[PDB]
């Protein structure tokens, strides 16, 4: 009970599957540039607006 | 955003709650409104009625989240009448984190989500009373 | 049909068929005979009863035995001109500045 | 500072959000491109005649020049791609995801 | 973060101030070091071009020796050179401001007050 | 070999967190630690203002 | 290609570079960056491929992108500010764009969606000249500006890349998209310590440089691109295995490799500054980069991969391309821990 | 007996697209292995 | 200390330019006239440690920690030369190269003067153990034994070098002979928490603690012998040593603090205890049983009491040759019938006598039989521990009866029974592996006439 | 070595030194068409020279002593067992035929080299645009699978895109009922089993398929079995062509020094040869593929490069 | 006469051997020379003769 399945699985299997999350949902891309360049723009517009970085 | 998080660390902890749970919750919809932003962005959706139902839903959960945690820790400061204690914070990060499972339909998820952002909570609070920066200006 | 063309995995190999007088060193005789005579010397002749030797008579480790004579000499004073054994202070109880209360 | 510089930038950066917004065409981002070179340009060009710096008047053409000297090779990029594909839509152009 | 040194005078590899330090040895350690790293690399070259290790090419071998020991020469020369720019730019700076370094009278344990905390 | 690999490398992968196995785990997991960590705090303070005090009996005690 | 047009177009790259490096006039830094661009363009169609003129497409309009916002931000300082020095900045706007210029031209996220298709669509060496010799000038100006470098854009964009670099290096097959991905992760690391001391920026992309070359030639040397060719080429030759081991380690950030020399140092000048938390994040970033070098690295050289019968006949053939400087740019990636305060030669 | 080698499994586990294949890359074919991937009709009238 | 690390540098190219069949005689002879060398460290004082030089020093602590490792090299050679016979040759030397690096990896490591010294090569260590277990494993799992092995402990110590590296901010200084004098208290606060908990969880994962244990059994049921020997019995310790080098700076914030991890190391070696008594393979068993140790070496260094260091010393020499040599008869096992199983294999007293009574030895040094230098050092941390509290002695006394049950029922299922019909392949005794056990065996023997030279710093 | 961009450079044109000489021709046809001298007559005559077909050990005569190695270092297939049981289950037939096929890449390879670096016409035997044509037969007595044709073209396809056609191609026209008189009149006793429709299948796809691609890109001569004998009427043919078809007039000097950089290098023929595709008949096993290479590394004059043998008779390597 | 070919490498070119022996040479005696130069240049630059 202990040994072989919690804490297995507390330490390092909820690592290993959050990032196998993170990285299938980071790596997704479609490779469409009108989806990146919307993507820069949407990041220009956070960094200049709500970030508010020329202060 | 700069404001956002002063005016949350602006009123003392655990003294007034509403609009402790109100910051929070602005807090959390300009994180849900980012999120569901790049989302839609490199994510392609189907329509326009179907992304704007996902910016809604991100915005949603976002806001679920940082209100209950705002809320949990205003009551978990009353009631134990400790300002400057970090247990306060580690509850309303398993309540963050039972938020994120109740939207999300998930038990280990939500397990996980306790742990993590209660440890989260935890780190801010001693980064609040002791002083540490994220972002430290160049000394030498 | 069959896949990834493999050597079919060899079979344990023993050693006391070609050589019934090996020691589990190699095949060639000469090789193992020189092996055994060399681990057998120089571990068993050369580093256990010469490595007792050496920390039987090692020079007084960590100056034990000399931790006896100074104290013999010691009390053999203090037992003479009717000090006593030891005291509660450490060092002299008049050269400490005390701090206020 | 003034009214027309306040012109010039946000027709700047209107281009910019042309640019970064796409619709379906190289070609037309090429030109929202040269469009935001023109504001560029025509900014430069305003700043140095109000502040009298004679010797920096080769800056504003020299600018310009680089730009066609980039522009065509944008234009030489896109008939290699209409050597391969009909068109030059770029929601064609996704082959580059594995 | 000595570019203000490196202002007046640019691309100088030894200075004028470099020739009055003395210089490093022949049986200097890092020397002897780089030329081991050197003759690795003769080694390397003999072995991921399939040649026999320790006896195709000497030539090779001795140049890549000479070239190591030469650049590493140098670069040490650069390097003693540039920490005792640092060591004096700071002996130069505390010779300048005392007000804002004074002195420290270090006290006697017979007077300085410790807390002992018993471990049992 | 078909019970050896049973007996430890067969328990992870068909294994499933329901609410039985979750609470047997919290159960005989962090049960335990609590209880001896209880036990022996309390028997720390209780030694220790015990021999601040002068009342715990250390007359030859001086190996420790 | 031509050799001598090819020759002349390294020159020109080449010239660009040293341009931007020499020249203290910030329309001579623009003109060096677009002879940058204009002579980086013809070296990735080289083989006239559609994977080619795509990834050429999506470099010249990023690129494009940066050198407009460049230019922008030059003129907004010069109305500010009336004069042309290389120096400290006279707006926070004009920092602005000047910065999100240089991450654009770099490839730190999030303006990391252009690397890795770019990286992919282009053979192996166009793809060193681009990791390798794009590197240099961005760098150059951050270092003539970071008087007017807000700290937390810079350090945010840091963080960003690190994680986004780990978390795509996790799910790659392709060799190149891994070297993209290493490229972010190594950008994160090397622009952290930027506003601190720029001279552990300088050494950290010296030797990021010196091990992405030495993997670059390692993968022209074997000429492979997958990582089932890579884990093939057990067979072929035992000691490529060796060096593709020990490289890989080194670049994954273990003692006593050459690896360790910046990265733990960046600390040491992280420390000073009391800045904590920072640091430990990017170790634990560093420490997936080293999860998928490590799987990597079981592929190729830990494990001995089932081979074809084909390659007989490459054991009757040796290896007759040529490796430029292979063995001291491998010796430099690896060994060059006991020589850690060489660093003093870059200040 | 012997130490364990890798079979046809194992290294078409490492020949996939993408490292974790997901609900999305599905479709995602492996790059090739060489890195290689109307006239108009005019009429010249009576008139 | 370059009187023995250049022997090693020296033997490595013996090792590169030997030939075809005197690779292994030349290493062990070679090997053994520095295990011979090695004796000269002992020059001990009761107030100064002899400081070599500069950036090395050895005092009463390390110093058999040294020889054992110089010992130890040997008979890893020995132990890991049969089933290398049809691996090539130059990937025989490549193997004895990895052992050789190791070694050198290990004495540089205990007697460096700076902590940072200490940390560059104690993870410089990692880099041969990984090689060596990936490469030169007998199973699939290797391939996860190098993951759970290596992602564990970088993850402990990628903070820990951060902390090391602010007090090379703080005090000025990492030197061991400065700190002594430099050293100041540390308060209650957060930030020291922290600092405690970064300097504490590096070595924590390396002894294993219990919780984090779980890369040693997956890492020992498949390695090649000379990589189980070297992780069983000398490299555990360098959590040992980062124990006593390190909690000089960490008082007195040790002392309120380290209740959880007392708590979890008594409860988790009487759980791994237990869990030894329910195992089917014999290097699990021997892997749970070192978890049992170090759990118990942890609260002994965690208790800081003289008494407790000594025990502390005396029972990690102790549990590293009793490992080391358990391993060794497990692999004469797994040799001789091609399985781990513990129940396939029964009854070899009748059929092998020497390997039962070597079995017989190993079972009474593994259980503390006195008056062994075991029973000496966990007689030690069991007064310590009965001086830290009184309740700890039950949480001691149900374990020393667990760790006697398992410790003959290990050898008596292996030993003692009907011998298995079908198994027919029992070769009689090597000289060879009856040498090694000897050479185990008779140190750990001799040792008990004179315990003083293994008895810590503070003896 | 011997060539490079420097020579490119220093002014080294390879259409200097192709004259009206330098025509590249192969011949080929059925299994005993009488050829095997024919294209030698070819060479003896016009001022050409003729490498023997691409065998099974073709590569072990080209380099080291040029003794043919045996079976196990070179190979590891038979084409006589293949000719007793075609349809072994270890895919022995396909084995033999990829080893055939690399041995014609690196035959080809090396006439490309000869004619581009002295700019003299070889004579060849078989070339690569026609043994595609062997494995269709392959295909059409049920001996091979659907997977291993796949794995061929996708070889094929990656590995003869970056090649020219050869200038005159040289068919021998002969009936399948003479052809087989002609093998059972052989005398050798492992050749005795060939079928009927092996021959047929060869001729339909060598008419079907073969003829209108190789008529476009090169010249093919249809010639016939009785008048394959007359040597005279061929050469006469030979001379009075007009080459204009194919890409052979539009290479200028610079695509064929790309062509010369891309041949003297062997391993780059050979990269695409042995692509990560996993099939059953040609995946060696991994200790198998140690023990062979372990093998063939003892064997005298491969343990190390061409010139950096002791044990062949080699000196001065301590300053080479 | 083991090779069927003359390899590129089987002879010994004597010219690129003799480039590289006088480089080596050069480089050698070049670095004592400027040994020889520092040092008496530092006793003269701080009269510690
Ligand atoms: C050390 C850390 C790493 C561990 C591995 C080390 C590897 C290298 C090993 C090198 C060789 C060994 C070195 C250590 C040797 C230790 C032993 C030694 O030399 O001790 C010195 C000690 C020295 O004795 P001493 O310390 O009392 O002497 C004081 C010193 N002088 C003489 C100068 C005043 O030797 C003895 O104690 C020997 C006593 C006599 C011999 C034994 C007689 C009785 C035998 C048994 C009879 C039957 C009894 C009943 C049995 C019932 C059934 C069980
Ligand atoms: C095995 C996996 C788990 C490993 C756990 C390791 C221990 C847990 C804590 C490690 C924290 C990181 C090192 C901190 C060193 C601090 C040294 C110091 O003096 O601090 C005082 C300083 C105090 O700040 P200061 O010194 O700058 O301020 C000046 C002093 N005062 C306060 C008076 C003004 O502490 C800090 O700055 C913050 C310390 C806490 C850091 C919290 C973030 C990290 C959280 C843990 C992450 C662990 C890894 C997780 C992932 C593992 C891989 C998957
Ligand atoms: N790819 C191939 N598949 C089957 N047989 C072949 C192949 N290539 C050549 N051969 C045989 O090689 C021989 C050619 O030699 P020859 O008889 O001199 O023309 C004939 O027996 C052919 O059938």
């Amino acid at each position: 009970l202990l040994d072989l399945i919690w804490l297995e699985t507390i330490l390092p299997k909820t690592i290993s599957l959050a990032q196998m999350k993170m990285s299938t949902t980071i790596t997704s891309q479609k490779g469409l540039i009108k989806l990146y360049f919307l993507s820069f723009l949407i990041t220009i517009l956070i960094s200049t607006t709500l970030l508010n970085f020329h202060e | 955003a700069k404001t956002l998080l002063h005016q949350y660390w602006d009123i003392p902890e655990g003294t007034e709650c509403h609009r402790k749970t109100y910051a929070a919750t602005s807090i959390g919809g300009a994180s849900g409104l980012v999120v569901s932003a790049y989302s839609v962005a490199l994510k392609t959706p189907t329509s326009f009625l179907e992304g704007v139902a996902r910016t809604g839903r991100y915005t949603f959960t976002a806001a679920a989240i940082g209100a209950i945690f705002g809320l949990t820790s205003c009551i978990s400061a009353q009631v134990r009448e400790k300002p400057d204690d970090p247990l306060n914070y580690l509850i309303g990060g398993c309540a963050g984190g039972l938020t994120l499972g109740a939207r999300t339909r998930s038990y280990g998820i939500g397990a996980a989500a306790c742990a993590y952002m209660g440890l989260t909570a935890a780190l801010v609070k001693m980064g609040q009373l002791e002083g540490w920066k994220v972002f430290a200006e160049p000394k030498v | 049909t069959l896949r990834w063309q493999e050597d079919p995995e060899p079979e344990d190999e023993n050693l006391y068929e070609k050589n019934p007088d090996s020691h589990g060193y190699d095949k060639d005789p000469a090789v193992d005979v020189w092996n055994m005579r060399v681990v057998f010397f120089f571990g068993f002749s050369i580093v256990l009863v010469l490595g007792s030797t050496f920390v039987a008579y090692l020079p007084d480790y960590r100056m034990q035995e000399w931790a006896r004579r100074e104290a013999e000499r010691l009390v053999k004073y203090r037992e003479a001109h009717g000090l006593p054994l030891m005291e509660s202070n450490c060092f002299d109880p008049s050269k400490i500045q005390l701090p206020e209360d | 500072m003034s009214l027309v510089y306040m012109n010039i930038m946000m027709a700047f950066t209107v281009s910019l959000t042309g640019l970064l917004m796409y619709r379906s065409h190289l070609m037309s981002s090429l030109l929202c491109l040269e469009g935001m070179m023109l504001s560029l340009f025509i900014l430069a060009t305003l700043m140095i005649l109000n502040s009298h710096f004679t010797l920096a008047s080769m800056m504003p053409i020299i600018l310009l020049v680089f730009a066609a000297c980039e522009a065509a090779l944008g234009l030489s990029l896109l008939v290699m791609v209409s050597n391969t594909y009909g068109t030059d839509y770029v929601q064609n152009l996704n082959l580059l995801q594995c | 973060m000595m570019t203000g040194r490196q202002a007046r005078a640019p691309l100088q590899f030894l200075p004028d101030e470099a020739r009055s330090l003395p210089p490093p040895k022949l049986t200097d350690p890092r020397l002897a070091y780089i030329g081991f790293l050197g003759y690795c690399s003769g080694l390397i070259d003999n072995a991921i071009r399939r040649r026999p290790v320790l006896s195709a090419g000497l030539h090779r071998q001795f140049l890549y020796i000479t070239s190591f020991v030469f650049v590493g020469y140098y670069l040490l020369k650069r390097q003693d050179y540039m920490y005792a720019v640092r060591d004096h730019d700071m002996f130069s700076y505390i010779k300048s401001h005392p007000e804002d370094f004074p002195e420290k009278d270090k006290k006697t344990y017979r007077e300085v007050f410790e807390e002992f905390h018993p471990v049992r | 070999i078909r019970w050896t690999c049973a007996r430890s490398a067969n328990v992870y992968p068909n294994f499933r967190p329901n609410t039985k196995t979750s609470l047997l785990g919290a159960l005989f997991g962090i049960g335990p630690l609590i209880f001896w960590y209880y036990v022996f705090k309390t028997d720390r303070d209780r030694k220790e203002k015990l021999i601040q005090e002068g009342k715990l009996d250390r007359t030859f005690n001086i190996s420790y | 290609m031509n050799p001598i047009i090819l020759i002349i177009i390294l020159m020109t790259v080449m010239l660009g570079t040293i341009i931007v490096m020499i020249s203290t006039h910030w329309l001579l830094i623009w003109i060096g960056f677009e002879m940058n661009m204009l002579a980086i363009i013809p070296i990735m169609m080289k083989k006239h491929n559609p994977r080619a003129t795509e990834a050429s497409t999506k470099y010249f309009l990023t690129q494009s992108t940066a050198s407009m916002l460049l230019m922008m931000a030059i003129i907004i300082n010069l109305m500010f500010s009336g004069q042309w020095t290389v120096m400290k900045l006279f707006n926070p706007m004009a920092s602005m764009l000047m910065t999100m210029a240089l991450a654009m031209k770099l490839g730190m996220a999030p303006f990391h969606f252009w690397v890795p298709e770019v990286t992919q669509g282009i053979p192996l060496s166009s793809g060193l000249i681009l990791l390798t010799w794009q590197k240099l000038a961005p760098m150059s100006v951050l270092y003539q500006i970071l008087p007017s470098i807000n700290l937390d854009l810079i350090l945010t964009l840091s963080i960003l890349s690190i994680t986004i670099g780990g978390w795509g290096g996790l799910n790659q097959t392709q060799l190149r998209k891994i070297m993209a991905y290493s490229s972010i992760a190594h950008m994160g690391w090397m622009t952290a310590v930027l506003l601190y001391n720029p001279t552990m920026t300088l050494l950290n992309l010296i030797i990021y440089i010196i091990m992405t070359s030495t993997m670059f030639t390692l993968f022209m040397a074997n000429s492979t691109t997958t990582t089932l060719s890579l884990s093939h080429t057990w067979n072929k030759a035992p000691i490529m295995t060796i060096l593709v081991l020990i490289t890989l380690l080194s670049m994954g950030g273990l003692p006593p490799l050459s690896g360790f020399m910046p990265k733990w140092m960046i600390i040491q000048e992280m420390t000073k500054n009391d800045s904590i938390i920072l640091p430990t994040l990017m170790a634990i970033t560093a420490l997936l980069n080293l999860y998928f070098y490590m799987r990597l690295t079981y592929s190729t050289a830990l494990t001995m991969f089932p081979s074809t019968n084909n390659m007989k006949m490459k054991w009757q053939f040796p290896t007759t391309k040529r490796m430029t400087l292979l063995p001291t740019m491998t010796v430099l990636s690896t060994m060059l821990l006991p020589l850690t305060p060489i660093l003093s030669i870059l200040e | 007996a012997r130490q364990w080698q890798p079979d046809v499994e194992w290294a078409e586990q490492y020949g996939g697209a993408v490292m974790y294949p997901t609900k999305e890359t599905a479709h995602w074919k492996p790059p090739p292995w060489n890195d290689v991937d109307s006239n108009l009709t005019l009429n010249f009238g009576p008139q | 200390m370059l009187k023995y690390i250049i022997p090693t540098m020296m033997l490595m190219p013996l090792t590169w330019l030997s030939k075809n069949s005197m690779i292994w005689i030349n290493t062990t002879l070679h090997s053994l006239l520095i295990s011979l060398t090695s004796l000269l460290l002992l020059n001990q004082f009761g107030d100064n440690s002899l400081n070599f030089s500069l950036t090395f020093f050895s005092d009463s602590l390390s110093t058999p920690l040294l020889i054992l490792t110089m010992w130890l090299l040997p008979l890893m050679l020995m132990a890991s030369q049969h089933h290398l016979s049809k691996e090539n040759l130059a990937r025989k030397k490549l193997f004895i190269s990895m052992l050789i690096l190791l070694q050198l990896f290990l004495i540089m490591t205990f007697t460096a003067t700076e902590l940072i010294f200490f940390y560059i090569m104690f993870e410089a260590t990692l880099v041969p153990t990984l090689i060596i277990i990936t490469r030169w494993g007998n199973q699939t799992e290797r391939l996860n034994a190098g993951l759970y092995f290596l992602f564990y402990t970088l993850a402990g110590s990628l903070p820990l070098l951060v902390a090391l590296i602010y007090i090379q901010n703080t005090m000025g200084s990492l030197n061991f002979l400065i700190l002594q004098y430099w050293v100041q208290p540390m308060p209650n606060s957060w930030s020291n928490t922290f600092m405690w908990l970064a300097c504490m969880m590096a070595f924590m994962v390396k002894m294993p603690l219990y919780g984090l244990h779980l890369w040693l059994p997956k890492a020992h049921v498949e390695a090649p012998i000379a990589g189980s020997m070297v992780l069983a019995a000398i490299l555990l310790k360098l959590g040992g040593y980062g124990m006593m080098r390190i909690t000089l700076l960490l008082n007195p914030i040790t002392d309120f603090m380290a209740y959880p991890f007392i708590m979890l190391s008594l409860w988790g070696m009487i759980m791994t205890s237990s869990i030894c008594l329910r195992q089917t393979d014999l290097k699990s068993l021997i892997a749970y049983s070192s978890v049992s140790h170090m759990a118990l070496v942890i609260v002994a260094i965690l208790i800081q009491t003289p008494w407790s260091y000594m025990g502390a010393t005396a029972l990690m020499i102790a549990h590293g040759l009793t490992s080391s040599m358990l391993f060794c008869l497990a692999n004469s096992n797994y040799e001789r019938v091609h399985s781990r199983t513990m129940i396939l294999a029964r009854g070899l007293q009748t059929l092998l006598p020497l390997m039962a009574a070597w079995w017989l030895l190993a079972s009474l040094t593994n259980l503390a039989l006195p008056p062994s230098i075991n029973l000496i050092g966990e007689l030690f941390v069991v007064m310590s521990t009965f001086s830290w509290s009184n309740i700890t002695i039950i949480l001691m006394g149900l374990n020393m009866v667990i760790t006697a049950l398992y410790s003959l029922y290990m050898l008596i299922t292996t030993q003692r029974g009907k011998h298995t019909h079908h198994i027919n392949n029992i070769l009689p005794s090597f000289t060879r592996e009856n040498a090694l056990m000897s050479l185990h065996m008779l140190p750990l023997l001799l040792l008990s006439l004179n315990p003083k030279i293994i008895l810590g710093p503070l003896y | 070595l011997q060539y490079g961009p420097l020579a490119y450079i220093l002014g080294e044109k390879t259409t200097k030194k192709m004259t009206e000489n330098s025509k590249l021709i192969t011949v080929d046809g059925n299994i005993c068409s009488g050829k095997s001298k024919l294209a030698k007559e070819v060479a003896e005559k016009l001022g050409l020279k003729h490498f023997p077909e691409a065998g099974i050990h073709y590569a072990d005569s080209t380099t080291g002593d040029g003794k043919p190695l045996p079976v196990r270092f070179s190979g590891n297939c038979s084409l006589e067992k293949f000719y007793d049981d075609p349809k072994s289950n270890d895919g022995n037939s396909y084995r033999l035929q990829a080893w055939l096929y690399a041995s014609r890449l690196l035959q080809y390879a090396d006439a490309l080299e000869h004619l581009l670096s002295t700019g003299q016409g070889v004579v060849l035997e078989r070339s690569i645009y026609s043994d595609f044509v062997f494995l269709e037969a392959m295909y059409r007595q049920g001996f091979i699978r659907k997977q291993c044709v796949d794995h061929y073209n996708q070889v094929k396809k990656v590995t003869v895109c970056e090649y020219l056609p050869p200038h005159v191609v040289i068919y021998v026209d002969v009936p399948v009922s003479e052809v087989q008189s002609r093998i059972q009149k052989k005398g050798n006793p492992h050749e005795m089993k060939i079928t009927s429709a092996y021959l047929q299948d060869i001729e339909n796809v060598y008419k079907g398929t073969f003829l209108p691609e190789m008529s476009e890109k090169c010249e093919v001569l249809q010639y016939s079995a009785w008048e394959a004998e007359d040597a005279e009427k061929v050469v006469e043919d030979i001379q009075y062509l007009k080459y204009d078809k194919g890409p052979w007039l539009d290479q200028d000097d610079r695509k064929l020094h790309n062509l010369r950089m891309l041949v003297q290098d062997k391993l780059e023929v050979l990269n695409y040869t042995s692509i990560p595709v996993f099939l059953p008949e040609v995946t060696i096993g991994a200790h198998q593929s140690d023990r062979v290479f372990q093998e063939f590394t003892e064997l005298p004059g491969r343990k190390y490069r061409a010139g950096y043998n002791e044990d062949v008779g080699d000196k001065w390597i301590w300053l080479k | 006469k083991f090779y069927i070919q003359e390899p590129p490498h089987g002879s010994p070119n004597w010219l690129k051997v003799g480039l590289t022996l006088g480089t080596s040479a050069f480089l050698w005696i070049y670095l004592i020379k400027q040994h020889n130069e520092d040092v008496l240049e530092y006793k003269r630059r701080n009269g510690l003769e």
